[PDB]
RNA sequence: AAACUUUCAACAACGGAUCUCUUGGUUCUCGCAUCGAUGAAGAACGCAGCGAAAUGCGAUACGUAAUGUGAAUUGCAGAAUUCCGUGAAUCAUCGAAUCUUUGAACGCACAUUGCGCCCCUUGGUAUUCCAGGGGGCAUGCCUGUUUGAGCGUCAUUU
RNA sequence: CUAUCUAGCGAAACCACAGCCAAGGGAACGGGCUUGGCAGAAUCAGCGGGGAAAGAAGACCCUGUUGAGCUUGACUCUAGU
RNA sequence: GCUUGUGACGGCCCGUGAAAAUCCACAGGAAGGAAUAGUUUUCAUGCCAGGUCGUACUGAUAACCGCAGCAGGUCUCCAAG
RNA sequence: CGUGGAGGUCAGUGACGAAGCCUAGACCGUAAGGUCGGGUCGAACGGCCUCUAGUGCAGAUCUUGGUGGUAGUAGCAAAUAUUCAAAUGAGAACUUUGAAGACUGAAGUGGGGAAAGGUUCCACGUCAACAGCAGUUGGACGUGGGUUAGUCGAUCCUAAGAGAUGGGGAAGCUCCGUUUCAAAGGCCUGAAUGCAGGCCACCAUCGAAAGGGAAUCCGGUUAAGAUUCCGGAACCUGGAUAUGGAUUCUUCACGGUAACGUAACUGAAUGUGGAGACGUCGGCGCGAGCCCUGGGAGGAGUUAUCUUUUCUUCUUAAC
RNA sequence: GUCGAAUUUGGGUAUAGGGGCGAAAGACUAAUCGAACCAUCUAGUAGCUGGUUCCUGCCGAAGUUUCCCUCAGGAUAGCAG
RNA sequence: AUAUUGGCGAGAGACCGAUAGCGAACAAGUACAGUGAUGGAAAGAUGAAAAGAACUUUGAAAAGAGAGUGAAAAAGUACGU
RNA sequence: UUGACCUCAAAUCAGGUAGGAGUACCCGCUGAACUUAAGCAUAUCAAUAAGCGGAGGAAAAGAAACCAACCGGGAUUGC
């Protein structure tokens, strides 16, 4: 939030890196369930809570 | 029932005294060898107003008997005490306004 | 305007992240974590809270040490190396 | 590929020190080519090798420090029994063994008698 | 421009930048990228060419 | 008479009942006795040639060593496939290590990647100042040690 | 500016079954029962007579050996004193 | 003329209107102090270095709160004819 | 009569088709129900004798899940307003550009920040979903790029306030307390480091991105960062410190009546003084920027007619 | 309505559920206040509403007696299988 | 000798059969809600095997129509019945 | 003057130990009300729930200041 505490920039940095679509190749794997990333996030929809 | 207003005051909280801008506490000089036997001299350096107190305070310097330093005291000005006057303090001290 | 208008005023956070438990339960003004209890010595738990318990108990975590203790007990807490087959 | 555990154990410390440094040189240079190419699976074996080199160098110095303390009463807590908190404060086989002089004679005067009953 | 240990201050950078690539480092400015990795802007003094030493490390 | 509506059939929709599946749950029994200041439980952030999870791990980071095993791993790639071999492997086993930032959590803090002090060592003229590296400084208590305090107190003074 | 008509988008209330009357008797004010009036597809804009319309297990009232806020020389206690 | 800063002042109170870090100064006279020399680093000039975290963008009839791209709510600076 | 399971038995049925399901098809039973054909189906299932229950639904404003009529209906009408053409595209009332018409009218629909969000910023790709019409556009989707400081903040200080410590309560989780009924230390010097000097000593710490406070400016630069980068010019703290200059034979400066002046001009313990450092209102003087404005030197608009015209450039940083 | 003060307001900070806080409305204490929100005791008790799942065959009632802090409930006798 | 809804390792049942059985047979104490304590889901089944529909054709495209695979497409990742 | 003693301190003195987690069972402390009584106060719920301190693999109890009153019996625990 503007001038931000490091811990929160760090916590931010995390959730940024883990918002991605599934890698396409995860769905070729033998015995594979996952079709899509079900934990995907968005700034408009769900808020992080710091 | 509820807890009536006059009970809530002993818990402090809202009802504590508003002390910020006050001068120090108004206290005499400590009772020591000086005042108990002879007297002592000090200048009332300024009188001045103490917040929430309607009785002006007089700030009296003294010289430390047992060390070389200045020691300031906070006295309640006695009506006719005045900046620059010499306050005398002790059993041997004279009988005059401002003296203890 | 006890409703929608008064909601627009909420920018301050009663709690930030609790160093110990990682929730946002750490009361900024109270300087005590709501969920975990930091910085009390003990960790917060209640018997009427049995669901809260099974959220935080052992094995909900990584067990980084404890998990291996059983194998190490299974055989004698072995000192030393392994002798191979040799010839 | 890369390094091997037994081969390293023969080489001297000061060689291992240099072993590392040119592995770091390589692994570093790997990460350069790595981003100019459609991946680079090769870099795995060198960063694993660095672990092995560093495991051995550790094995030596720990064993060496193990020697310097051999036989002494007080050894670094690093190198001690481990086992269990509760365990390692249990009485020693010696301490549990002790018996009052009154009893050691009673444990001699009339110690348990093996017997049987026929017919 | 180098990715750097998040644990490495501007001294450690300059010392290790000199030691590894054998160059004089004028000044060092470090930020932390959005992803949580430190980026260092390491300026080489006039005595060297940064593009040379760049593809002396083999990127160009 | 159409349209429309209603009822029935057929096919098509809608929806997921029913049937059959079951690496799950549930309950009974049997055996065993091992968490932590040697840093646990739990947390945070990281770690893969290409991963967001789950799982595993800790800058030696889906693992390093040891032991067994005897050729795979497999989504594509890659390899050295280093196969009569100290040797494949997301294998089994585990006795050796590593183990970031934490946490009873230990120099002090902690909505801060904030701030002191000691020791060793390296570089910048360098006992002092700056910097890199390495190891350090919590509490109560016990036993011991060394150093102290008290006209509480016995001797010696000379 | 709506409403209205159109393209596109597209909810909710409510719903035993339903929906024309007069009288009769009837739980003493019927859409249905009985006797009469009658009775012709499919519909649009309006309307506020009815649907004892919708909204919410009536708050009034009584009942309950059901409460709670409150008061007091009710019953029984109690911190302080 | 507008905004704004400063100089000199007048009035108001049974209201008389923060603290600490920090910095310079004075009184004092402990002390060191020269001749073929010893003095001063509050005068000039010259040498080297300064770590760590934050730094994007919205700040609102769309980027915060109010289930939402909600006619609501949310502190402040600049201000032309 | 019927359902899940259990012992026994038909050496029961079945991939040549079990179970289920669908049948305005058949038969049996008063009935619960039973049986058969046909279709669809894919791996199990039934008769009799017994055992056993989480054993039969239409309702409970029942539970969960799914679906209707209402109904292409209520609606999609606040915030003055749109129009022509091109480009792009399979596709344009909605995208881009041009033109025209307008609005907010600086107490703004302008230019920045605080809390808060957390990549929304920027660029390329791109339209299934979302943007209650649309979408070639997007704060969406996909892939990447991006936030550089000794001087701006934090960090330091203390505020209300919070909080360890000797301690005293409380069965205890814990309570009180912040200088208190405590043996509460950490500086500068010499002799490379201990003893001898010696002063001084009521007192952890947390608590302000609007309070206090060491110190930077202009110009240029990106798709996206800048008081941070680049170019130039500075300053502050911290070290080192040499030369110049100053002072002394009257050792620790000279001058002025004095207010005070000078490039410097020794100063321990200790004491003290000052700046930090502060309310509110009212006018009055002065400055800066803005406003208005003349000459002149450029550029621009209008010019049937009129206007020595209307608009616009003429700037100056901290140090 | 008020608009230079009992003015409006940011942030920091303090008071917590029989408690707080209240220029007093039982007001406010996170859309919650004549006792907050969360979990547990708890499947709280209910003489009171509501519901209570297959078929056939035979028999077949009571609203009365007495007692009851009994009158919407029981005990009791009667009717019934 | 006795206790044992925990820990570790086992063997079982006239138990439950995806609205059942633990809340969770699944990236389940997860997604999500709340300032907070806490609250807390949904969701198993193509086929023996992807053989996951080459190719032609209409279409801006999503797709349709041929045509192929297969025991079956009356199994086409909207997948057993 | 010098040497012990008692008491009481300090040290980053030399060696250690306590904390926290778990909590089905176990030893204690503390401690309800819903509820039943067809009302309700004792009583009941219950020496229970919640709260607190301490363990082990079991804990605890135990070799009798016991039980009995018998011709006596003989640590404790459990059925
Ligand atoms: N309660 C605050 C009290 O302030 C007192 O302090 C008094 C003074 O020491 C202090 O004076 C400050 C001075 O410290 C500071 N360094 C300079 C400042 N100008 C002075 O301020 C004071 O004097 C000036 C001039 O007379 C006035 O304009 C101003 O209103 C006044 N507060 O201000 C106070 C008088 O107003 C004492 N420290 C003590 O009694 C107490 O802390
Ligand atoms: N966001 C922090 C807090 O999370 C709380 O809830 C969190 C928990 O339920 C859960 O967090 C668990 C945590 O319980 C458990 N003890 C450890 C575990 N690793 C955490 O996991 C979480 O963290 C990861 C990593 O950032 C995230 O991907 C994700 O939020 C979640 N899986 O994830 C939730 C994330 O919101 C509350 N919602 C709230 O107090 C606050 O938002
Ligand atoms: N001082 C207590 C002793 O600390 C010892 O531990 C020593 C180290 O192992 C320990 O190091 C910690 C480490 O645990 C941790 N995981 C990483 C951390 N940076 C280190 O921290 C150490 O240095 C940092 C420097 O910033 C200090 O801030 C910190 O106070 C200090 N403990 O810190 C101690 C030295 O300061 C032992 N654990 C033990 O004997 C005892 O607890
Ligand atoms: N005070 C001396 C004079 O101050 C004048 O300026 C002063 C005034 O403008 C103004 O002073 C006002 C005064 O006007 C008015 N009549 C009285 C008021 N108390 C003063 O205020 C002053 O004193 C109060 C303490 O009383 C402080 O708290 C306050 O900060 C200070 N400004 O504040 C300035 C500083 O005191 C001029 N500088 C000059 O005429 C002269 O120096
Ligand atoms: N806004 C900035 C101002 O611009 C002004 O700029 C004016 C001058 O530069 C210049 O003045 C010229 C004059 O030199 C020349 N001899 C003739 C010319 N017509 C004048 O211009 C004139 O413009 C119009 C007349 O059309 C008048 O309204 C205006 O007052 C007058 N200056 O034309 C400008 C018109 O305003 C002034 N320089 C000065 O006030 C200031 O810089
Ligand atoms: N059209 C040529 C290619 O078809 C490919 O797709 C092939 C199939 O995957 C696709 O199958 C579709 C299916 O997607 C969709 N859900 C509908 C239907 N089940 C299938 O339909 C297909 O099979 C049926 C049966 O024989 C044919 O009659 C029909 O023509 C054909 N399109 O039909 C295509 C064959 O005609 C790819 N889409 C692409 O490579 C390209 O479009
Ligand atoms: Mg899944
Ligand atoms: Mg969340
Ligand atoms: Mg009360
Ligand atoms: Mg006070
Ligand atoms: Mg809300
Ligand atoms: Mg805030
Ligand atoms: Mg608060
Ligand atoms: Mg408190
Ligand atoms: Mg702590
Ligand atoms: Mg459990
Ligand atoms: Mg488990
Ligand atoms: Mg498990
Ligand atoms: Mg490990
Ligand atoms: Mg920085
Ligand atoms: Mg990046
Ligand atoms: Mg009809
Ligand atoms: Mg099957
Ligand atoms: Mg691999
Ligand atoms: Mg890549
Ligand atoms: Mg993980
Ligand atoms: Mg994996
Ligand atoms: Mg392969
Ligand atoms: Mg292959
Ligand atoms: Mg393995
Ligand atoms: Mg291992
Ligand atoms: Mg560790
Ligand atoms: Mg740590
Ligand atoms: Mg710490
Ligand atoms: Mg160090
Ligand atoms: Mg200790
Ligand atoms: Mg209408
Ligand atoms: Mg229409
Ligand atoms: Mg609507
Ligand atoms: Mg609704
Ligand atoms: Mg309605
Ligand atoms: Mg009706
Ligand atoms: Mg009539
Ligand atoms: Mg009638
Ligand atoms: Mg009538
Ligand atoms: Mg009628
Ligand atoms: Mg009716
Ligand atoms: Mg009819
Ligand atoms: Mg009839
Ligand atoms: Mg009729
Ligand atoms: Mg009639
Ligand atoms: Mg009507
Ligand atoms: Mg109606
Ligand atoms: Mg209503
Ligand atoms: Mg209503
Ligand atoms: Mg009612
Ligand atoms: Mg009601
Ligand atoms: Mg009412
Ligand atoms: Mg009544
Ligand atoms: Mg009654
Ligand atoms: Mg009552
Ligand atoms: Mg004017
Ligand atoms: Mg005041
Ligand atoms: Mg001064
Ligand atoms: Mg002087
Ligand atoms: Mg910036
Ligand atoms: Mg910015
Ligand atoms: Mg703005
Ligand atoms: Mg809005
Ligand atoms: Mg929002
Ligand atoms: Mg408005
Ligand atoms: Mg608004
Ligand atoms: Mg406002
Ligand atoms: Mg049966
Ligand atoms: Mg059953
Ligand atoms: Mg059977
Ligand atoms: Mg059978
Ligand atoms: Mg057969
Ligand atoms: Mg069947
Ligand atoms: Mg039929
Ligand atoms: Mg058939
Ligand atoms: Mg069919
Ligand atoms: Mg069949
Ligand atoms: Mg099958
Ligand atoms: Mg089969
Ligand atoms: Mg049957
Ligand atoms: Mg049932
Ligand atoms: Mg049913
Ligand atoms: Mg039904
Ligand atoms: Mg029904
Ligand atoms: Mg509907
Ligand atoms: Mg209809
Ligand atoms: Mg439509
Ligand atoms: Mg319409
Ligand atoms: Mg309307
Ligand atoms: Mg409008
Ligand atoms: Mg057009
Ligand atoms: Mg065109
Ligand atoms: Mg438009
Ligand atoms: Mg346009
Ligand atoms: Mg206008
Ligand atoms: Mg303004
Ligand atoms: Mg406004
Ligand atoms: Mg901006
Ligand atoms: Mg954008
Ligand atoms: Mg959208
Ligand atoms: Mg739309
Ligand atoms: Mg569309
Ligand atoms: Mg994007
Ligand atoms: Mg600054
Ligand atoms: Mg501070
Ligand atoms: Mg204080
Ligand atoms: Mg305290
Ligand atoms: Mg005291
Ligand atoms: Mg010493
Ligand atoms: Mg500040
Ligand atoms: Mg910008
Ligand atoms: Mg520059
Ligand atoms: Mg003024
Ligand atoms: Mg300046
Ligand atoms: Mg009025
Ligand atoms: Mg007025
Ligand atoms: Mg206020
Ligand atoms: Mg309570
Ligand atoms: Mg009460
Ligand atoms: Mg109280
Ligand atoms: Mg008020
Ligand atoms: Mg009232
Ligand atoms: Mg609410
Ligand atoms: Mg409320
Ligand atoms: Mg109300
Ligand atoms: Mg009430
Ligand atoms: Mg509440
Ligand atoms: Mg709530
Ligand atoms: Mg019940
Ligand atoms: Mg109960
Ligand atoms: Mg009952
Ligand atoms: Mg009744
Ligand atoms: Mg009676
Ligand atoms: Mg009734
Ligand atoms: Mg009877
Ligand atoms: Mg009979
Ligand atoms: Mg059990
Ligand atoms: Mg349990
Ligand atoms: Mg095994
Ligand atoms: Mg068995
Ligand atoms: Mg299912
Ligand atoms: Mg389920
Ligand atoms: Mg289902
Ligand atoms: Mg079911
Ligand atoms: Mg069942
Ligand atoms: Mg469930
Ligand atoms: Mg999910
Ligand atoms: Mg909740
Ligand atoms: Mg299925
Ligand atoms: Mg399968
Ligand atoms: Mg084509
Ligand atoms: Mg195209
Ligand atoms: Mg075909
Ligand atoms: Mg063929
Ligand atoms: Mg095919
Ligand atoms: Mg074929
Ligand atoms: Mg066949
Ligand atoms: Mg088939
Ligand atoms: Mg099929
Ligand atoms: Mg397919
Ligand atoms: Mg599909
Ligand atoms: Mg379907
Ligand atoms: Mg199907
Ligand atoms: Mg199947
Ligand atoms: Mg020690
Ligand atoms: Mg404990
Ligand atoms: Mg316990
Ligand atoms: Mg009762
Ligand atoms: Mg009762
Ligand atoms: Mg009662
Ligand atoms: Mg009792
Ligand atoms: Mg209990
Ligand atoms: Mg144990
Ligand atoms: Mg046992
Ligand atoms: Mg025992
Ligand atoms: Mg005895
Ligand atoms: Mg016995
Ligand atoms: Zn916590």
């Amino acid at each position: 939030a503007a001038q931000k505490s490091f811990r929160i920039k760090q916590k931010m940095a995390k959730a940024k890196k883990q918002n991605r679509p599934l890698p396409q190749w995860i769905r070729l794997r033998t015995n594979n369930t996952i079709r899509y990333n079900a934990k995907r996030r968005n700034w408009r929809r769900t808020k992080m809570n710091i | 029932g509820r807890v009536i207003r006059n009970q809530r005051k002993g818990a402090g909280s809202i009802f504590t005294s508003h002390t910020r801008l006050r001068q120090g506490a108004a206290k005499l000089r400590t009772l020591d060898y000086a005042e108990r036997h002879g007297y002592i001299r000090g200048i009332v350096k300024q009188i001045v107003h103490d917040s929430g107190r309607g009785a002006p305070l007089a700030k009296v310097v003294f010289r430390d008997p047992y060390k070389y330093r200045l020691r300031e005291e906070i006295f309640i000005a006695n009506e006719g005490v005045h900046t620059g006057q010499f306050i005398y303090a002790g059993k041997k001290a004279s009988l005059n306004v401002g003296n203890v | 305007g006890k409703g929608t208008p008064s909601f627009g005023k909420r920018h301050n956070k009663s709690h930030t992240l609790c160093n110990r438990c990682g929730r946002r339960s750490f009361h900024v003004q109270k300087k005590t974590c709501s969920s975990c209890g930091y910085p009390a010595a003990k960790t917060r738990s209640y018997n009427w809270g049995a669901k809260a318990k099974r959220r935080h108990t052992t094995g909900t975590g990584r067990m980084r040490y404890l998990k291996h203790v059983s194998r190490r007990f299974k055989n004698g807490f072995q000192t030393g190396s392994a002798s191979k087959a040799s010839a | 590929a890369g390094v091997k555990a037994y081969e390293l154990r023969t080489k001297s410390k000061e060689q291992l020190a240099s072993q590392l440094v040119d592995l770091k040189k390589e692994l570093a240079e790997l990460k350069v080519q790595k981003l100019s190419r459609p991946s680079l699976p090769k870099i795995k074996t060198v960063r694993k090798s660095i672990a092995c080199v560093l495991t051995v160098i550790n094995e030596q110095q720990r064993e060496a420090v193990r020697q310097l303390y051999k036989g002494k009463k007080y050894q670094p807590k690093d190198l001690r029994a481990k086992k269990t908190r509760a365990l390692r404060r249990a009485l020693t086989k010696f301490e549990a063994s002790q018996v009052t002089e009154k009893q050691r004679k009673k444990q001699i005067a009339f110690p348990q008698r093996k017997y049987a009953i026929k017919a | 421009v180098f990715q750097v240990s998040m644990k490495a201050n501007k001294y450690q950078i300059k010392k290790a930048v000199k030691e590894l690539y054998e160059v004089d480092v004028l000044k060092v400015n470090t930020l932390v990228r959005p992803n949580g990795t430190k980026k260092a802007y390491v300026r080489l003094t006039a005595d060297y060419d940064a593009l040379d030493i760049a593809n002396r490390i083999g990127y160009i």
